[PDB]
């Protein structure tokens, strides 16, 4: 039947920045997990509640694939249990996480010599993110106990700090894309298989 | 859009005086506030921030306070060298609005001012334009009246004038006025004379020079 | 060593563009919020317009907004200007400034440029000695465009007792200085005087002997 477009997801020209990170729904198809893993172009592959190997083997009712950018300062955060800028504020994965992390570093595509400031995260934000929730707020911060009528100025700063991707830039402020796999169970019939 | 309402326009002050200057915002604040010295068409200089904090490098002398609406630039012993212009700057809200500013004089005891004049050179009237000038030297205060005399007849009108700041040591500020003449005219007319009256001088001093030494 | 060198500026036919840049050193320049500000002749501060630090957010003045375009470079430390459609109001020294960082709400400014937007052609000018008659002599700067000059009396190793006047804009529609230095009545046949004006604007740098 159908082949799961996880090379649309991967090899997307495009890529969302973390506070907004793309999740898409595969469903109603058959794809290749050792094909991915066999890839060895990835710099991070890490699986969190399922065997690389038995990935072919297995069938869910829902794969969800998300997949934003980040710097590698900050790839060891895109895991279970981890605190961070990001692991908090911008994405966040559960404890019970099965699933996924994928990571390869894009500076050649996403940085540019004058900046690239199109990639976003939220350096600011009241309490921790829920795992999986977005928070797609641009409501100017408050730091110090001074309000901020909306605008910006000193302890009420902008929430979302701009990557400022140049390719001169150090391996850590390096631009790595990503992509999240959970796998979902319910009682619903299988859709995604090997 | 926070407006910043800074008295007074003017303070004129002596040496070892305590200078108080206020900036008033319309809206709290609450210590974003910096305070600045900028002496003539120089960068702008920084003394206080955060409403009351001295930046290193800036005499004890000078000082900040306030929180909210009402902050004061203090200095506790003006100086020969503080002449300036003083500005506050708000940084709670962007635009970053700036006060009005407030110059400083220095006050000192009147001085009188030693008057050269000099001629059109011997260049000047290779291009036809000879020039006259007027120098009105290390006076106070700033207020003097410059006349020009050719052949005892008063030209008004083909001289302009500039005057120097307060010298960083004395407090006396010196005077350029420039005439200027046609090679026919300077050619027209023998005894070059400079009127001047001031404050420091009992009657008017006249300085003159015959062309052809 | 704070400090943020500015440059470009000059004079710009009405209608034209100009650059203006700010090279940072002496700090953590990617920390820092930044803002360009500028000042008509002896008139107030007026901000016209910031980028974050991250150059995430911008925002301009009414005076300048679409016209103006602010940016930064965070590895080359400057920070950018581009002034488009320059009209005779735009004439102004322009200051660039870090406003603070996240930490520190610590204002530094840079030494500014004289954008001069007109439509009059560069002049240098014409050097005549103010020659003696304790004694004064001095130096004449006739008929330039735009500004500055800069005097300095014996390669600025000559610095007390000098007076450089502000310039007179005559009725020619050119600036006229005038620079004069007071002296030991007594070593004029010995110590020689020689004034030195440098017009970056025309590319004339002169040397008068005064006797
Ligand atoms: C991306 O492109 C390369 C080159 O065609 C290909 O071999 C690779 O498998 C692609 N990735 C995915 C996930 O299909």
């Amino acid at each position: 039947t159908n082949l799961c477009p996880f090379g649309e997801v991967f090899n997307a020209t495009r890529f969302a920045s973390v506070y907004a990170w793309n999740r898409k729904r595969i469903s109603n198809c058959v794809a290749d997990y050792s094909v991915l893993y066999n890839s060895a172009s990835f710099s991070t592959f890490k699986c969190y509640g399922v065997s690389p190997t038995k990935l072919n083997d297995l069938c869910f009712t829902n794969v969800y694939a998300d997949s934003f950018v980040i710097r590698g300062d900050e790839v060891r955060q895109i895991a279970p249990g981890q605190t961070g800028k990001i692991a908090d504020y911008n994405y966040k994965l559960p404890d019970d996480f099965t699933g996924c992390v994928i990571a390869w570093n894009s500076n050649n595509l996403d940085s540019k010599v004058g900046g690239n400031y199109n990639y976003l995260y939220r350096l600011f934000r009241k309490s921790n993110l829920k795992p999986f929730e977005r928070d797609i707020s641009t409501e100017i911060y408050q730091a110090g106990s001074t309000p901020c009528n909306g605008v910006e100025g000193f302890n009420c700063y902008f929430p979302l700090q701009s990557y400022g991707f140049q390719p001169t830039n150090g391996v850590g402020y390096q631009p790595y894309r990503v992509v999240v796999l959970s796998f979902e169970l319910l009682h619903a019939p299988a859709t995604v298989c090997g | 859009d926070i407006q910043l309402t800074q008295s007074p326009s003017f303070l004129s002050a002596s040496v070892g005086d305590r200078v108080t200057i206020t900036c008033r915002a319309s809206q709290g604040i609450s210590s974003y506030l910096a305070w600045y010295q900028q002496k003539p068409g120089k960068a702008p200089k920084l003394l206080i921030y955060a409403a009351s904090t001295l930046q290193s490098g800036v005499p004890s002398r000078f000082s900040g306070s306030g929180s909210g609406t009402e902050f004061t630039l203090t200095i506790s012993s003006l100086q020969p060298e503080d002449f300036a212009t003083y500005y506050c700057q708000q940084l709670n809200s962007y635009p970053l609005t700036f006060g009005g500013g407030t110059k400083v004089e220095i006050k000192r005891t009147v001085a009188a001012p030693s008057v050269f004049i000099f001629p059109p050179s011997d260049e000047q009237l290779k291009s036809g334009t000879a020039s006259v000038v007027c120098l009105l030297n290390n006076f106070y205060p700033r207020e003097a009246k410059v006349q020009w005399k050719v052949d005892n007849a008063l030209q008004s009108g083909n001289s302009q004038e500039s005057v120097t700041e307060q010298d960083s040591k004395d407090s006396t500020y010196s005077l350029s006025s420039t005439l200027t003449l046609s090679k026919a005219d300077y050619e027209k007319h023998k005894v070059y004379a400079c009127e001047v009256t001031h404050q420091g001088l009992s009657s008017p001093v006249t300085k003159s020079f015959n062309r052809g030494e | 060593q704070v400090q943020l060198v500015e440059s470009g500026g000059g004079l710009v036919k009405p209608g034209g563009s100009l650059r203006l840049s700010c090279a940072a050193s002496g700090f953590t320049f990617s920390d820092y919020y930044m803002s360009w500000i500028r000042q008509a002749p002896g008139k107030g501060l007026e901000w016209v317009s910031y980028i974050s630090s991250s150059g995430s957010t911008i925002y301009y003045a009414d005076s300048v907004k679409g016209r103006f375009t602010i940016s930064r470079d965070n590895a080359k430390n400057s920070l950018y200007l581009q002034m488009n459609s320059l009209r005779a109001e735009d004439t102004a020294v322009y200051y660039c400034a870090r406003d603070f960082s996240h930490q520190q709400l610590v204002p530094s400014w840079g030494q500014g440029t004289l954008v001069t937007v007109s439509s009059a052609s560069t002049k240098g000018p014409s050097v005549f000695p103010l020659a003696p008659s304790t004694a004064a002599l001095g130096c004449l700067v006739k008929d330039y465009f735009p500004e500055p000059v800069t005097v300095s009396w014996n390669s600025g190793a000559l610095t007390s007792g000098v007076h450089t006047f502000p310039a007179v804009l005559q009725s020619s529609g050119l600036y006229s200085l005038s620079s004069v230095v007071t002296v030991p009545s007594s070593s004029l046949g010995t110590q020689t005087y020689i004034c030195n004006v440098n017009h970056k604007p025309s590319n004339t740098k002169v040397d008068k002997k005064v006797e």
